[PDB]
């Protein structure tokens, strides 16, 4: 049913409870050092305590940095805010590259809202005022409860609410026999509708027959939604505004991605603390995962200096196979992953290393096993030379075909023959390069 | 006869991928011939596309000029076939003053994904006889007609706004959804189609059941519910162009509704192929947006074609063997044409003579087989027609040999044009 | 009009057109609706 | 004080009503005959009824 | 046979996306 | 919450006596003794505001401590005075010019204290009737000393209408405009209802009279005035950050008016700090505009930071010494940051454990200062927290010489992870 990516074997980081790193374990085989590296880090993540941290992944491409980001999204669970973003995102036609870096900061600073709403649900029963000879004298006609009985499923509770509601109450529709909303603390009367007991087969009217509320009539308990502060900063940025001369003309142009200002994020700040001390909110902080960080420019890793030294940033994942390489936006200045030297003084660098044969062939056999295939101890130690010989990605990606090769043969099993066909059908950059020069 | 807006284009003869279920290529099948290799290893992965369990796999088509990449790749669309998506670009078009370019190709893989959605409406449909006096809090009665049936329905506030803002009439069909209440006026009574006629369109009474249960798919790609969200007219978009950068959230809020509905069993995703042709053409960011937007759960299979040799990977000055970086040439598996024999060029120039519709000697097949050795494919294949019509001009029914070598003296392949430059380059401008 | 693909948005849906399609009034009917005489029967009000 | 406050009029819930042919739940009402019905062989049953019926009478 | 022919043009034309496709695949 | 522990988290301020001499470790702050001093004398020129556009430049070697003596001084000089920092790179916009972006930056530098004098009633509310057929009523509000009955007028019977006020409301009204702002529910009447109603938690009785007059002051940004009077609903572009190039002749109006405004009585300028850090990656056209954008008296006090030595200036292919055109140079003063010394950096160490409540040894710290002087001072700082999470692991109380060890073996610093990759350099890409 799902499909297979690249990364659907990774369920992990692997580690034992001392934190060390089992050799292989929850779809990661080796790279132990690093394994037991990101296990400080998901444990430093999950401390919620240190803003704008920054690790490098570093190592030669195919070396399982991203599986390793992948897998400590994993170890934080879906709870946690997951980021993952492309150095190439920052090349926006709309925002500048620092606003695109800064919502992405915002996007990893996850924020759980959890509101209590407590609500009067029911079929209205009656409504009839409660009359006195009560007022500071006068002959008039006077009332000082409104009685509303309202009808759940489970049974009937006849409230009394303050005389005022009775202007609502006509103000919708209400009458006995409608399905009404009492907000327990707004008090403003809300008709659904009318009871669906009072909805013939001949009644042609619709979106006016609501079933009967279930429950009780006294609930609506705890509302808990989950945003990124990113998401507060583009809803306060531009209004919804639909119901008025801004909801046709602002439609009407296009909605381009605007450069959001420090002081809308400021005021958002202000106002997830005040939630926060309220216990309306609770802050979950996630981590940023930067991909091909070398694609980010000069002025992109300078802004990533006053990003990741601001107490509100969230932790930051850089991977990184560069060698030795010229700065993008500069024209000859060259620092080893592509990075300049100042933001690598405030990064901590987990460096992958090349797999030995053996646990590149344990690689392949976890794979094997997630896309469902079959593959003898023969084939396994072909693919497996192979991938010495080419690289692991290449081995890697001859399964699916040499398992529909060995499908359309009648096999159920991956045996040397079909390995052997698919790697003349396919060519790796080697060969290919080979051929070219 | 009459002409279609698809006429003879380069590649309209390629019907297919003419392999057998073996996925063994036939010498000469589906209008290609050929290129056995490589047509295997397109059934191959079309065989994947079809089964469309693993995300994101990349494979390159890698050759000298004139080999057939695009000829592959059009048969594997034409075996693929419809309603499954075959998104064809240039890796030209994904330089946009529109969005930038990671945000063109999110928009191309968006695009390659498809998937249907049924739903259930539950509507009711019938001829309209009698709508009446609702002076009262107004209060009507609707009697809707069948072929087989007909009834009469009380109507609420909102229903009787309804039918009086559409102008509802006696003798015209309607249909109306009850979830909604929604009054769809589609056309006008049997009675009379008697004297008029207008934007009006003229239907016959619905027969059977008044309430009709239904069941309608939907097919939409990615893309296109991306568009629809992005704004509250967004589907203009659709026509226009004018999309502007979708948001990221949004795109992850239609990841997890389509997942919702996959769940449900109200969506299927049915993945598909988005082919690059000209990928050299591609900025170094770009081939790196494409390195992580394939280890998506929900990316295509991506095909692309590069005829360049070990040249400098555009923005950067870099050699990478097919100009795309090697991080990315690891991602993927590469199909190599070889170049094609004299047999190879003889049966592909008789496939196009019988496309063109132009009847050639042997000696004329030996001679354009020759020249297109001598010079290039594309060259021999113009030739064809070219000569088709210096024939027709001489009254003659088949091509000959005279025809050819008249047609190769009037047009000049890129070699003698060269030559004829090179002896009078003073001439030219700029060298 | 016929090329207004755009306009058709705001109009109909694929299952109304495909219901259009197979209902339009056939031509012989229509000459038989513009022969016959108004068949008038209706059957008036009972409430039985 | 009655404009703001007409309230009482119980909702009175309606008739479960039943097709005279096939006894099922009715979803039709025919505008001639208001007897309820729910499938067509009803509706042309329930018509021809209705021509025996004002035949007689 | 004018009537006829302009109302098989407008019953033929079916439309490109269409309100349900628009509606279901709106996000709530 | 939402304030973690950042890098700059224990700087309180800079540390300085009343004779701006740098005490060796206060406020977070230890040794950069003359910077620190030159970094207060600076504090004392932005608070007396007296002379404009004045331009210092914090220049040092990588984590000397230029931007954490640019924190302790917007710490010292508090919130009321503005201080807007920004990353050089943050002037490159899609929305606005370069120029326009530095004029924005400046404009949001300089707060304008604007004092109204307003009318308020504000007491208790113990009695409110509302006739309706024109509206009638009367109110009383009580406060601790008095209570007076309030014929209303209709528009103020709507306003109390709209605000839903009732008895043990305590209410302040406001006599020009007839705004109600409500404070809460009162200690007399208090609980209210025996309706569903909800929780309560009251206010106290106000004092005094009900009119008491008094005096409020209202401060915004020049930047603010600018955008508000721009583009008629520009206010929200205050969010949203879509002003694109506010005309100059608004400008000059918006300087023209604070000017009257201050001459009146009305307004007073408050003269921010603006920090621009990393001004290196400002360009050439960008430092000659700041080079006349500080000579206006509406022009804030400028504090730049940068690690450059003798390096191109962006935009051009001069050498300056801090890449920074020597224009701009003579306009400013600079303040040079030394590097730091053993008991510095063991100091700073302390600090930042503190700041992150780690408990470790003292063997620890001798170890963690080695590795920070051989290494760097922020690699070592990030050893704090990696050990103090090994510790815990261990489920130990203080990070001893060991995990110290152990996260210096797991977490490499830039000059092992340069020797590694030289030693691999083949399997790097592009080298
Ligand atoms: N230690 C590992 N254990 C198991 N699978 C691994 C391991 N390392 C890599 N893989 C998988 O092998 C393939 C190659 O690894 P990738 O993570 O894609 O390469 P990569 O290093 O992440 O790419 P770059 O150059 O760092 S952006 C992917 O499918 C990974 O999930
Ligand atoms: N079996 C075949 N294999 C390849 N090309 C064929 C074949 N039959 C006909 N052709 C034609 O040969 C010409 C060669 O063009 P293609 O190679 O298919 O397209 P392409 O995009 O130019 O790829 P190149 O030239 O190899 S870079 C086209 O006009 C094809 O229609
Ligand atoms: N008095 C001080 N002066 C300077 N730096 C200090 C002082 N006290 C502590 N620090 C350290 O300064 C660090 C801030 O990062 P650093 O790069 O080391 O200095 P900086 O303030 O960022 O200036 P630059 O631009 O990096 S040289 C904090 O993590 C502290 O450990």
């Amino acid at each position: 049913t799902q499909r297979i990516a690249s990364h659907s074997h990774v369920k992990g980081l692997g580690l034992d409870e001392s934190g060390l790193a089992k050799q292989a374990a929850s779809g990661l085989v080796g790279q132990e050092n690093a394994r037991e590296a990101c296990g400080v880090i998901v444990e430093l993540i999950k401390s919620k305590k240190m803003a704008g941290r920054a690790v490098l992944l570093a190592g030669p491409p195919g070396t399982g940095k991203t599986a390793l980001a992948l897998a400590i999204a994993q170890e934080l669970g879906s709870k946690v805010p997951f980021c993952p973003m492309v150095g190439s995102e920052v090349y926006s036609t709309e925002i500048k590259k620092t606003e695109v870096l800064m919502e992405n900061f915002r996007r990893a600073i996850g924020l759980r809202i959890k509101e209590t709403k407590e609500v009067y649900e029911g079929e209205v029963t009656e409504l009839t005022p409660c009359e006195t000879e009560n007022p500071m004298g006068g002959y008039g006609k006077t009332i000082s409860h409104v009685i509303i009985g309202l009808k759940t499923a489970k049974g009937t509770k006849q409230l009394k609410l303050d005389p005022s509601i009775f202007e609502s109450l006509q103000k919708e529709r209400v009458e006995a026999g409608d399905v009404i909303y009492i907000e327990a603390n707004s008090g403003a009367v809300k008709r659904q509708g009318r009871c669906d007991t009072y909805a013939t087969e001949f009644d042609l009217e619709a979106e006016e027959y609501v079933p009967l509320p279930k429950g009780d009539v006294h609930k609506k308990k705890e509302i808990i939604q989950d945003v990124t502060l990113h998401d507060l900063d583009v809803a306060n940025a531009r209004p919804q505004g639909g119901q008025d001369i801004l909801s046709m003309m602002g439609q009407l142009m296009k909605p381009k991605k605007t450069e959001i200002t420090d002081k809308l994020r400021g005021e958002i700040n202000k106002v997830v603390n005040k939630y926060i001390d309220q216990g309306i909110a609770e802050l979950v902080p996630g981590v940023l995962f930067v991909d091909e960080v070398h694609m980010l420019d000069i002025e992109c890793f300078t802004y990533l200096h006053r990003a990741l030294e601001s107490s509100i940033a969230p932790i930051v994942i850089f991977a990184s196979n560069r060698g030795n390489c010229v700065i993008r936006g500069t024209e000859d200045i060259t620092s080893p992953h592509g990075i300049p030297l100042d933001l690598l003084d405030r990064v901590m660098i987990i460096r992958t290393m090349l797999y030995t044969p053996q646990e590149m062939k344990q690689i392949i056999k976890i794979r094997a096993q997630t896309e469902g295939i079959n593959i003898s101890e023969e084939a396994l130690n072909h693919l497996g030379e192979i991938g010495t010989k080419t690289t692991l990605r290449y081995s890697v990606q001859l399964l699916t075909p040499a398992n529909l090769l060995a499908k359309i043969n009648g096999k159920d099993s991956i045996e040397k023959e079909h390995v052997e066909e698919i790697s003349e059908l396919f060519y790796d950059a080697k060969s290919s390069a080979k051929i070219l020069a | 006869d009459v002409t279609r807006i698809e006429r003879i284009g380069a590649h309209s003869h390629i019907r297919g991928l003419g392999l057998d279920d073996a996925l063994e290529p036939r010498q000469a099948s589906q209008g290609m011939v050929g290129q056995l290799a490589a047509r295997r290893a397109a059934g191959v992965v079309l065989e994947m596309i079809r089964e469309g369990k693993i995300a994101g796999r990349a494979v390159l088509i890698a050759g000298q000029p004139g080999t057939g990449k695009t000829a592959i790749a059009m048969g594997m669309a034409q075996a693929l076939g419809p309603d499954t998506p075959f998104t064809a670009i240039a890796g030209s078009e994904i330089f946009s003053l529109e969005m930038s370019k990671t945000e063109a190709l999110t928009q191309a893989f968006r695009r390659s994904i498809g998937v249907r959605i049924k739903e259930e409406t539950e509507i009711i449909e019938g001829e309209v006889v009698e709508i009446q006096i609702d002076r009262p809090s107004k209060v009507g009665k609707l009697t809707l007609k069948t072929t087989e049936m007909e009834t009469i329905y009380d109507l609420g506030t909102k229903m009787i706004e309804s039918l009086t803002k559409d102008k509802v009439q006696a003798g015209d069909v309607i249909t109306i959804d009850k979830a909604t209440g929604k009054i769809s006026k589609l056309g006008r009574s049997f009675t009379r189609a008697d004297a008029m006629g207008s934007q009006t369109k003229f239907v016959q009474c619905p027969d059977g059941e008044l309430q009709k249960r239904k069941e309608v798919v939907h097919t939409v790609s990615l893309h296109e519910i991306d568009v629809i969200n992005s704004r509250t007219q967004g589907f203009l978009a659709l026509f226009s162009g004018d999309t502007g950068e979708i948001k990221s959230e949004v795109r992850e809020q239609i990841n997890a509704k389509v997942a919702e509905w996959r769940e449900e069993g109200k969506a299927e995703i049915i993945p598909g192929v988005l082919f690059i042709d000209e990928v050299h053409m591609l900025d170094i960011e770009s081939f790196s947006f494409l390195n992580r937007a394939l280890e998506s759960d929900m990316a295509p299979v991506l095909i692309m074609a590069t005829n360049r040799g070990i040249t400098r990977i555009r923005g950067t000055s870099y050699q990478s063997p097919h100009g795309i970086p090697i991080d990315l040439l690891d991602r993927l598996l590469i199909v190599s044409t070889t170049p094609y024999s004299e047999k190879d060029t003889k049966q592909i120039l008789r496939i196009r003579c019988e496309e063109e519709d132009v009847e050639m000697s042997e000696d004329a097949y030996t001679v354009l087989t020759r020249i297109g050795l001598e010079t290039s494919l594309r060259y021999a294949i113009q030739l064809i027609t070219a000569a088709s019509l210096v024939c027709r001009k001489r009254k003659g029914t088949e091509v000959q040999v005279d025809d050819i070598k008249r047609v190769y003296s009037l047009f000049l392949d890129e070699s003698r044009s060269t030559q004829y430059m090179k002896e009078y380059q003073d001439a030219f401008l700029f060298n | 009009s016929m090329f207004d693909l755009i306009g058709l948005e705001n109009k109909i849906t694929r299952h109304e057109a495909e219901l259009l399609s197979k209902k339009k009034i056939p031509r012989k009917l229509m000459e038989e609706i513009s022969t016959s005489a108004a068949p008038a029967a209706r059957p008036a009000a009972a409430k039985l | 004080f009655e404009e703001w406050f007409p309230q009482g009029r119980p909702p009175k819930v309606p008739v479960r009503e039943v097709c005279p042919v096939t006894h099922r739940p009715a979803l039709y009402r025919d505008p001639v005959t208001d007897i309820p019905y729910a499938t067509a062989r009803a509706f042309k049953i329930i018509r021809e009824a209705y021509k025996k019926y004002i035949t007689a009478h | 046979d004018q009537i006829y022919l302009v109302n098989e043009r407008r019953c033929s034309q079916a439309p490109v996306y269409g309100r349900d496709l628009l509606r279901i695949c709106a996000l709530p």
